[PDB]
């Protein structure tokens, strides 16, 4: 039984600090492509950023540049996500997604991608 | 093993596992000798009485 | 072409294994010649057998 637990909701003072955090049960955590999905209030899914299974790999969205940092912590089984700053997006739910493209994969010559599985339960941010 | 008798030569083969081998008495019918890998078989110094 | 998660993505041939059960027997061992297993009698397989 697959579970990832949002954390770090929550109205707050606007600006300069906001924590962000997905655990996950089981110990199938690491070594699985992990995505941040940001639901806006009225207009549809976006995108944060990914993170592959060692960190060596990063790449951002153009929608938001330079406040946001992405970390895995493999004996916490939880990942870390970080924003430096809080600008006019608010109202913004925040899931955590894994999807199954593991290291093995990407390393065949095969170029597949495959969908996100399994999602968070969600949080508020503002 | 110690023992009292002749030693008489022999080409008698053996599996790979046991170079030492016994007889159907589970006597010691051959019994490889260390230094040099002939085969060297255990012969009493009485032969059938006399 | 499906992903690892899944059952399916693991694919492999037809393999069938045995699995057997032993229960203390005494069984007597037919040797040959050169000194390999060829024949056995199992006691309790039949009245024949015993
Ligand atoms: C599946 O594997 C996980 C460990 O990754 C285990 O906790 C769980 O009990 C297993 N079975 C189910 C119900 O999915
Ligand atoms: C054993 O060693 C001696 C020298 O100490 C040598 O002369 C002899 O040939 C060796 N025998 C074997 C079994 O090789
Ligand atoms: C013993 O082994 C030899 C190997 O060349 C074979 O020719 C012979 O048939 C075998 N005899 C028996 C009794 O299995």
């Amino acid at each position: 039984q697959v579970q990832l637990v949002e954390s770090g909701g929550g109205v707050v003072q606007p600006g300069r600090s906001l924590r962000l955090s997905c655990a996950a049960s089981g110990l199938t955590f690491s070594s699985y492509v992990m995505h941040w999905v940001r639901q806006a209030p009225g207009k549809g899914l976006d995108w944060v950023g990914v993170i592959w299974y060692d960190g060596s790999k990063k790449y951002y969205a153009d929608s938001v540049k330079g406040r946001f940092t992405i970390s895995r912590d493999n004996s916490k089984n939880t990942l870390y996500l970080q924003m430096n700053s809080l600008r006019a997006e608010d109202t913004a739910v925040y899931y955590c997604a894994r999807d199954p493209r593991d290291y093995y994969d990407f390393w065949s010559g095969y170029d597949y991608y495959y969908g996100l599985d399994v999602w968070g339960q969600g949080t508020t941010v503002t | 093993l110690t023992g009292t008798g002749v030693l008489t030569e022999s080409n008698k083969k053996f599996l790979p596992f046991q170079q030492f081998g016994r007889d159907i008495a589970d006597t010691t019918d051959a019994v490889r000798d260390p230094q040099t890998l002939e085969i060297l078989d255990i012969t009493p110094c009485s032969f059938g009485g006399v | 072409l499906t992903p690892g998660d899944s059952s399916s993505g693991w694919t492999a041939g037809a393999a069938a294994y045995y699995v057997g059960y032993l229960q203390p027997r005494t069984f007597l061992l037919k040797y040959n010649e050169n000194g390999t297993i060829t024949d056995a009698v199992d006691c309790a397989l039949d009245p024949l057998s015993e």
